[PDB]
């Protein structure tokens, strides 16, 4: 199933290194690099500027509410502050967005408005963007909070919306570390971090370590491990896997998690899923975390070869052996790295 | 009269506003023991994966604790609800006075 | 009705003093919060120079810890924000009750 | 890393060995042997038979 | 006194909800300490079966823990049903002074 090209080399002893695991036996060359597939964007240019949401929230009777669009104002109803029990809807969420998005349909057409029960939704207009999106409705907006796609905390992103949506929380513009991206799913009223915007989210597939592995029928079949995807916002955050520009030199089972050394890399998958090697989630540590480590040394050392052992991996580089140990749950925190010895080792 | 019927309906109107903030807080409430609860499970995942274990209890281990976390979230989602019913009977028993006085 | 415009005045700019209190207070917690983000990030960095990890992953977990004292900072402006959105609407509502009795 | 039948077991006191036909493994566990507690070593690598 | 039986009824109504809402938390309450009390027994059969001792004094202390949970139950109905003793006395004297006024 999907080709056999992998396998093909001039010489297929020294290139063919290969590890052993039950079902799969992962047979990776040391020759073929890997790239990212670049044809497959999830996010082609989301269009961070086109949709706002309108957040309905309460209306605090009669304060007026104006709210620009575009920098515009269309957006002008100021509540009945009429005394009558009946008079009272003047106030409830769906009503008062229609109040609002109904008159947003009246000054242009080019975007489309709608009302959720949470919120009022402008669909992108056609070519032109929201250049500027504001409001100040009532003394202290509490009844409509423009949210836009980016917002400073995780408070402030609206309670109800579409079906799929995002927003990305910074902290400060600087510093990347809050960086991550939310999507809203409305099936179950839950926020998810999914990819960003513009990143791709797979490599090749077939330029990365092949699998062979065993049918239930007794035949064998060579195959493409389904590699996973990273699941999470933006390139730099989730760094790429950082082995692609290099032949992935030896594949290793250290511990439970899969493995790959690369040119100075160990790039060693989450360690409980053996597949999902980019970063599990961006804004919260996790030990199931895959750890991606160069092992800088003082000298650039290029990490020729892997053995697994039991406790603790032994890194072989040209030039000194390092020993990677950590008998508590291995994880980004506690790898530990020591070099110990110096004796040279050859191709 | 009118005087009344105003300053009961800006009463509810602020009791929504209450409800408003208390759905918000309870949702950042709600994420807050999601971070609890990623590191919780990225925990239990590095143990099971580590140990050879590989079974059906360690399986159910992991369940037990989810169910612990998923426990902990209906709880704090049934305050939420009785703090509305609270509201929502407080504005109506003090609409029904008024009205009663009017 | 002189006597009644002072004394709703008097209330609000006690209660933009209260604000301006709030904010500086708020500051204060900021400035706390801070003295404790420099010490544990020279703490993480002094970690990181010295076990030769040297990466991105390692990198990944002083942005997660720098992520957290983010989020903390923005808690807390967003609940200096939602104190100003009360005491905003407290006097405006104390106005308006005092406006329509004018 | 390799499925193994167990074959054969022996009770011993503090921890049972398990005995398998390309490993053996010693289940151990001081505290209250429990389901969070197991802790499986592999220790041995002589063969059995049948 | 139509509007004075109306409104003590109301609030006779506002307290029986209250002894509701009282007797579910309560629930949630015995329920958690029977959550507590499901490990603590599992932690002691454990240790009883481990060491072989077999006695009847650990039989003897299986029985003290167990006597200490259901102490602490009683404890927690005890306060439940001293509580409803204050609501239902409560409302029962407000409604013998709103009759001698009627």
């Amino acid at each position: 199933p999907n080709g056999s090209n992998y396998i093909k080399t001039a010489n297929p002893r020294n290139d063919l290194r290969m590890v052993t695991v039950a079902d799969y036996t992962f047979i990776v060359n040391r020759n073929v690099v890997a790239q990212k597939n670049t044809k497959s964007v999830n996010l082609p240019n989301y269009n961070p500027n086109q949709d706002g949401l309108i957040n309905v929230r309460g209306g605090q009777y009669g304060r007026e509410l104006i709210v620009h669009i575009n920098g515009k104002d269309v957006a002008k109803y100021k509540i009945p502050d009429g005394s009558q029990p009946e008079h009272v809807n003047n106030t409830d969420a769906q009503w008062l967005a229609e109040e609002l998005a109904k008159q947003m349909r009246t000054n242009l057409s080019d975007w489309t408005v709608n009302v959720g029960q949470g919120f009022i939704h402008v669909t992108a207009p056609s070519g032109q963007q929201i250049d500027s999106f504001t409001t100040k409705d009532g003394y202290a907006d509490q009844l409509i909070n423009p949210v836009t796609h980016y917002a400073q905390s995780f408070s402030k992103l609206p309670p109800n919306a579409p079906n799929g949506y995002m927003v990305k929380i910074v902290g400060d513009a600087s510093k990347s570390a809050d960086q991550y991206y939310v999507r809203y799913d409305a099936e179950r009223k839950v926020w998810t971090e999914t990819l960003g915007w513009n990143t791709e989210d797979q490599v090749l597939w077939e330029t990365m370590p092949h699998a062979l592995v065993r049918a239930a029928d007794g035949n064998f079949d060579f195959k493409w491990l389904e590699w996973s995807p990273k699941s999470c916002g933006d390139v730099d955050t989730n760094p790429w896997p950082s082995f692609v520009g290099s032949s992935i030199n030896d594949v290793f089972f250290f511990r439970n998690r899969l493995g790959f050394l690369s040119g100075e890399n160990i790039i060693l998958s989450r360690t409980a899923k053996y597949f999902n090697f980019y970063p599990a989630s961006i804004a919260n540590l996790s030990d199931d975390d895959p750890i991606d480590v160069a092992v800088s040394t003082n000298r650039i050392a290029i990490l020729k070869y892997a053995v697994p052992f039991s406790e603790e991996l032994l890194i072989w580089s040209d030039e000194a052996q390092f020993v990677l140990t950590a008998s508590g749950t291995l994880t980004s925190k506690s790898v530990e790295l020591n070099l110990t010895t110096q004796f040279d080792v050859q191709d | 009269a009118m005087e009344i019927m105003r300053q009961t309906n800006i009463q509810n109107a602020d009791l929504s506003l209450q409800a408003r903030s208390k759905l918000e807080e309870a949702s950042a409430e709600l994420t807050s023991q999601n971070m609890q609860k990623v590191q919780a499970i990225g925990s239990i995942r590095a143990a099971i994966g580590e140990s050879m274990l590989e079974g059906s209890s360690m399986d159910r281990i992991k369940r037990v604790t989810e169910g612990q976390f998923i426990r902990e979230a209906n709880m704090v989602t049934e305050n939420y609800r009785r703090d509305y019913q609270a509201i929502f009977a407080q504005q109506l028993g003090g609409t029904q006075s008024a009205a009663s006085q009017i």
